[PDB]
């Protein structure tokens, strides 16, 4: 999303 | 060294360079704005 | 009262590279190799052009 | 109109530590304890160097 390095990293909510 | 013509008053010497400031406007969405702001000698962290 | 003898103090106003040149180092009254009289002080020093003639 | 005035800046020059050493104080006299005390703070008698 941001400008530099896109990267998915989910906890569990 | 810095030498000059006497002054008559306390007057300011005003030291600039040719120092370079660069921002892009970074936006990957349509409704925000990404402000990369860098003076690039000077380190702004 | 009110003015006092000043020990002015420099370890907190700092030292600089100081100039090794002709109309830096002092400001006082100086002179030519024939004898006329060049002025290195304050307000005149090299501000007005004297070429013999 | 009546107040005495000089163009006085300190902004520019620096102040960095002065450093504590056995005296170099701005301009004190003070005392010692029975030899008689230091005219000045930085004044030409401290050139004199003196024994009791």
């Amino acid at each position: 999303r941001p400008s530099f390095t896109p990267r998915q990293a989910i906890l569990t909510l | 060294t810095f030498e000059v013509d006497p002054m008559d008053e306390p007057t300011l010497l005003y030291v600039l360079f040719e120092v370079f400031d660069v921002v892009r406007v970074h936006r990957p969405h349509r409704g925000v704005i990404e402000t990369v702001y860098l003076r690039t000698p000077f380190s702004a962290g | 009262s009110t003015n006092s003898f000043d020990g002015s103090i420099v370890s907190s106003y700092l030292t600089t590279r100081m100039p090794p040149w002709a109309g830096v180092r002092q400001n006082v009254m100086g002179s030519s190799i024939d004898g006329r009289p060049v002025l290195p002080a304050n307000s005149t020093t090299l501000t007005y052009e004297t070429v013999s003639g």
